[PDB]
Protein backbone atom coordinates (compact mmCIF):
# COMPACT_ATOMS: atom_id res chain seq x y z
CA UNK A 1 0.00 0.00 0.00
CA UNK A 2 1.69 2.71 1.01
CA UNK A 3 2.16 2.61 5.35
CA UNK A 4 4.67 5.35 6.04
CA UNK A 5 4.02 7.86 8.61
CA UNK A 6 4.94 11.29 8.05
CA UNK A 7 5.88 13.17 4.37
CA UNK A 8 7.93 16.04 4.32
CA UNK A 9 8.42 18.36 1.97
CA UNK A 10 12.29 19.76 0.96
CA UNK A 11 13.17 22.28 -1.84
CA UNK A 12 16.34 22.31 -3.29
CA UNK A 13 17.04 26.40 -4.23
CA UNK A 14 19.68 28.25 -6.13
CA UNK A 15 21.25 29.73 -8.88
CA UNK A 16 20.88 28.41 -12.66
CA UNK A 17 24.12 25.97 -12.87
CA UNK A 18 25.33 25.64 -9.48
CA UNK A 19 24.83 21.66 -10.30
CA UNK A 20 22.03 20.98 -8.04
CA UNK A 21 20.00 18.15 -10.39
CA UNK A 22 23.46 16.37 -10.76
CA UNK A 23 23.11 16.52 -7.23
CA UNK A 24 20.22 15.04 -6.60
CA UNK A 25 20.28 11.86 -8.70
CA UNK A 26 23.66 10.43 -7.19
CA UNK A 27 22.21 9.86 -3.83
CA UNK A 28 18.33 9.18 -3.90
CA UNK A 29 15.60 6.86 -6.24
CA UNK A 30 15.03 9.16 -9.64
CA UNK A 31 13.96 8.50 -13.09
CA UNK A 32 10.83 6.76 -11.89
CA UNK A 33 8.38 7.95 -14.48
CA UNK A 34 8.86 11.87 -14.23
CA UNK A 35 7.92 13.25 -17.43
CA UNK A 36 10.95 15.75 -16.75
CA UNK A 37 12.20 19.28 -15.85
CA UNK A 38 11.55 22.68 -17.38
CA UNK A 39 7.96 21.02 -19.05
CA UNK A 40 6.24 22.11 -15.82
CA UNK A 41 9.32 23.38 -13.36
CA UNK A 42 10.33 22.06 -10.67
CA UNK A 43 11.00 18.34 -11.04
CA UNK A 44 9.96 16.05 -7.90
CA UNK A 45 12.50 13.31 -6.73
CA UNK A 46 11.45 11.06 -3.54
CA UNK A 47 13.63 9.45 -0.47
CA UNK A 48 11.96 7.44 2.40
CA UNK A 49 14.41 6.60 5.21
CA UNK A 50 13.03 5.67 8.92
CA UNK A 51 13.72 7.75 11.74
CA UNK A 52 12.93 6.46 15.79
CA UNK A 53 10.99 3.66 14.76
CA UNK A 54 8.80 5.71 12.51
CA UNK A 55 8.65 5.59 8.68
CA UNK A 56 9.56 9.22 7.04
CA UNK A 57 9.03 10.26 3.16
CA UNK A 58 10.85 12.86 1.49
CA UNK A 59 9.87 14.65 -1.56
CA UNK A 60 12.90 17.25 -2.98
CA UNK A 61 11.90 19.17 -5.38
CA UNK A 62 14.55 20.99 -7.05
CA UNK A 63 13.36 24.25 -8.21
CA UNK A 64 14.53 25.74 -11.53
CA UNK A 65 15.35 29.21 -12.43
CA UNK A 66 14.38 30.20 -15.74
CA UNK A 67 12.89 33.74 -14.95
CA UNK A 68 10.42 32.47 -16.81
CA UNK A 69 9.04 30.71 -14.17
CA UNK A 70 10.11 33.30 -11.32
CA UNK A 71 6.45 34.08 -10.06
CA UNK A 72 5.47 30.19 -10.40
CA UNK A 73 8.36 29.49 -7.81
CA UNK A 74 6.97 31.85 -5.25
CA UNK A 75 4.23 29.70 -4.82
CA UNK A 76 6.17 26.50 -5.03
CA UNK A 77 7.40 27.51 -1.83
CA UNK A 78 4.40 27.77 -0.14
CA UNK A 79 4.16 24.78 2.91
CA UNK A 80 7.88 24.22 2.44
CA UNK A 81 9.35 22.86 5.17
CA UNK A 82 12.96 21.44 4.86
CA UNK A 83 15.38 23.58 2.94
CA UNK A 84 18.46 23.18 1.29
CA UNK A 85 20.39 26.33 -0.33
CA UNK A 86 23.37 24.39 -3.07
CA UNK A 87 26.42 26.71 -4.14
CA UNK A 88 29.15 26.04 -6.03
CA UNK A 89 33.12 26.90 -5.18
CA UNK A 90 33.97 27.08 -8.46
CA UNK A 91 31.75 30.32 -9.64
CA UNK A 92 31.55 33.22 -7.59
CA UNK A 93 28.39 35.24 -8.24
CA UNK A 94 26.06 32.64 -6.69
CA UNK A 95 27.50 33.66 -3.44
CA UNK A 96 26.53 36.77 -3.64
CA UNK A 97 22.52 35.97 -4.39
CA UNK A 98 22.77 32.86 -1.77
CA UNK A 99 21.52 35.07 0.89
CA UNK A 100 19.22 36.78 -1.08
CA UNK A 101 17.59 33.30 -1.90
CA UNK A 102 18.13 32.72 2.08
CA UNK A 103 16.06 36.19 2.30
CA UNK A 104 13.14 34.67 0.35
CA UNK A 105 13.10 31.28 1.53
CA UNK A 106 12.81 32.79 5.52
CA UNK A 107 9.38 34.76 3.62
CA UNK A 108 6.24 32.50 2.67
CA UNK A 109 7.70 29.34 3.66
CA UNK A 110 6.31 27.44 6.69
CA UNK A 111 6.44 29.31 10.23
CA UNK A 112 9.76 27.97 10.81
CA UNK A 113 12.07 25.83 8.54
CA UNK A 114 15.63 24.06 8.95
CA UNK A 115 17.75 25.28 6.07
CA UNK A 116 20.76 23.10 4.66
CA UNK A 117 23.90 24.80 2.63
CA UNK A 118 25.81 22.84 0.56
CA UNK A 119 28.97 23.41 -1.35
CA UNK A 120 28.86 21.40 -4.92
CA UNK A 121 31.40 20.72 -7.12
CA UNK A 122 34.67 20.10 -4.59
CA UNK A 123 36.12 18.43 -7.16
CA UNK A 124 37.41 21.76 -8.45
CA UNK A 125 39.03 22.54 -4.55
CA UNK A 126 41.87 24.18 -6.40
CA UNK A 127 39.47 26.24 -8.06
CA UNK A 128 37.78 27.43 -4.97
CA UNK A 129 35.78 30.91 -5.83
CA UNK A 130 34.64 31.55 -2.04
CA UNK A 131 36.66 30.71 0.76
CA UNK A 132 34.84 27.46 2.68
CA UNK A 133 35.51 29.17 6.51
CA UNK A 134 33.85 32.00 5.41
CA UNK A 135 30.53 30.04 4.19
CA UNK A 136 31.02 27.90 7.48
CA UNK A 137 30.53 30.99 9.62
CA UNK A 138 28.05 32.54 7.61
CA UNK A 139 26.29 29.32 8.22
CA UNK A 140 27.02 29.64 12.08
CA UNK A 141 24.78 33.05 12.22
CA UNK A 142 22.02 31.56 10.73
CA UNK A 143 21.24 28.13 11.71
CA UNK A 144 22.07 26.84 9.03
CA UNK A 145 23.66 22.66 8.43
CA UNK A 146 26.45 22.96 6.32
CA UNK A 147 28.15 20.60 3.61
CA UNK A 148 31.06 20.43 1.09
CA UNK A 149 29.98 17.97 -1.35
CA UNK A 150 32.92 16.23 -3.71
CA UNK A 151 29.91 15.47 -6.30
CA UNK A 152 32.45 12.20 -6.75
CA UNK A 153 31.74 10.70 -3.58
CA UNK A 154 27.76 10.77 -2.14
CA UNK A 155 28.40 9.61 1.78
CA UNK A 156 28.85 13.13 2.46
CA UNK A 157 25.10 14.60 0.59
CA UNK A 158 23.22 11.06 2.16
CA UNK A 159 25.18 12.18 6.33
CA UNK A 160 23.56 15.30 5.56
CA UNK A 161 19.90 14.56 4.35
CA UNK A 162 19.89 11.69 7.41
CA UNK A 163 20.44 14.87 10.16
CA UNK A 164 18.58 17.25 7.76
CA UNK A 165 15.74 14.89 8.22
CA UNK A 166 16.22 13.99 12.20
CA UNK A 167 16.37 17.64 13.07
CA UNK A 168 13.03 18.81 11.03
CA UNK A 169 11.84 15.60 12.57
CA UNK A 170 11.93 15.87 16.29
CA UNK A 171 11.07 19.64 15.26
CA UNK A 172 7.16 17.96 14.16
CA UNK A 173 7.88 15.22 15.95
CA UNK A 174 4.16 14.89 17.48
CA UNK A 175 3.99 12.55 20.84
CA UNK A 176 2.65 9.09 20.30
CA UNK A 177 2.06 6.31 23.31
CA UNK A 178 0.93 3.22 22.39
CA UNK A 179 -1.27 1.17 20.78
CA UNK A 180 -1.35 -2.12 22.12
CA UNK A 181 -5.14 -3.14 22.91
CA UNK A 182 -4.96 -5.73 24.93
CA UNK A 183 -7.98 -5.41 27.38
CA UNK A 184 -10.77 -8.71 27.30
CA UNK A 185 -13.28 -10.21 29.19
CA UNK A 186 -16.94 -10.58 29.91
CA UNK A 187 -17.96 -13.40 27.88
CA UNK A 188 -21.60 -14.57 29.54
CA UNK A 189 -24.84 -15.64 29.09
CA UNK A 190 -26.63 -12.38 29.86
CA UNK A 191 -29.60 -12.87 32.27
CA UNK A 192 -30.31 -9.11 31.40
CA UNK A 193 -32.70 -7.35 33.22
CA UNK A 194 -34.32 -3.60 32.09
CA UNK B 1 77.03 62.67 4.35
CA UNK B 2 75.49 65.65 6.09
CA UNK B 3 72.02 66.71 6.05
CA UNK B 4 71.15 69.18 8.43
CA UNK B 5 67.23 69.93 8.48
CA UNK B 6 65.46 69.69 5.10
CA UNK B 7 68.07 69.29 2.94
CA UNK B 8 67.80 66.26 0.73
CA UNK B 9 70.94 64.99 -0.67
CA UNK B 10 70.56 62.44 -3.51
CA UNK B 11 73.07 59.33 -2.82
CA UNK B 12 74.12 58.05 -6.44
CA UNK B 13 74.64 54.21 -5.45
CA UNK B 14 75.98 52.28 -8.48
CA UNK B 15 75.54 48.83 -8.93
CA UNK B 16 75.45 46.28 -11.96
CA UNK B 17 72.55 44.33 -13.73
CA UNK B 18 71.27 41.04 -13.70
CA UNK B 19 71.48 38.79 -16.01
CA UNK B 20 68.56 37.06 -17.45
CA UNK B 21 69.94 33.52 -18.14
CA UNK B 22 71.70 33.48 -14.46
CA UNK B 23 68.32 34.29 -12.25
CA UNK B 24 64.89 32.56 -13.26
CA UNK B 25 62.32 35.49 -12.49
CA UNK B 26 59.71 33.72 -13.14
CA UNK B 27 59.44 31.03 -10.17
CA UNK B 28 56.71 30.76 -7.41
CA UNK B 29 55.52 34.32 -7.06
CA UNK B 30 55.07 36.19 -4.12
CA UNK B 31 55.31 33.49 -1.49
CA UNK B 32 53.54 33.50 1.49
CA UNK B 33 55.39 33.67 5.01
CA UNK B 34 53.28 30.98 5.98
CA UNK B 35 52.18 27.80 4.09
CA UNK B 36 48.42 26.59 3.57
CA UNK B 37 45.43 28.96 3.54
CA UNK B 38 42.32 29.01 1.69
CA UNK B 39 43.76 28.30 -1.88
CA UNK B 40 41.52 31.01 -3.42
CA UNK B 41 41.59 31.94 -7.14
CA UNK B 42 43.86 34.73 -8.28
CA UNK B 43 40.88 36.18 -10.15
CA UNK B 44 43.67 38.16 -12.26
CA UNK B 45 44.98 37.45 -16.07
CA UNK B 46 48.41 35.28 -16.03
CA UNK B 47 49.38 38.34 -17.99
CA UNK B 48 49.34 40.61 -15.02
CA UNK B 49 50.94 37.74 -13.17
CA UNK B 50 53.92 37.79 -14.77
CA UNK B 51 54.48 41.67 -14.52
CA UNK B 52 53.34 41.15 -10.79
CA UNK B 53 56.10 38.64 -10.44
CA UNK B 54 58.79 40.68 -11.71
CA UNK B 55 58.14 43.73 -10.14
CA UNK B 56 57.93 42.00 -6.46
Amino acid sequence: GYDYDYLFKIVLIGDSGVGKSNLLSRFTTDEFNIESKSTIGVEFATRTIEVENKKIKAQIWDTAGQERYRAITSAYYRGAVGALIVYDISKSSSYENCNHWLTELRENADDNVAVGLIGNKSDLAHLRAVPTDEAKNFAMENQMLFTETSALNSDNVDKAFRELIVAIFQMVSKHQVDLSGSGTNNMGSNGAPK
Amino acid sequence: YHVEASHTSRIIVPIKKIDYKKYNFENTPIPRIYPGRQFIQSGLNEEQTIEMRQKF
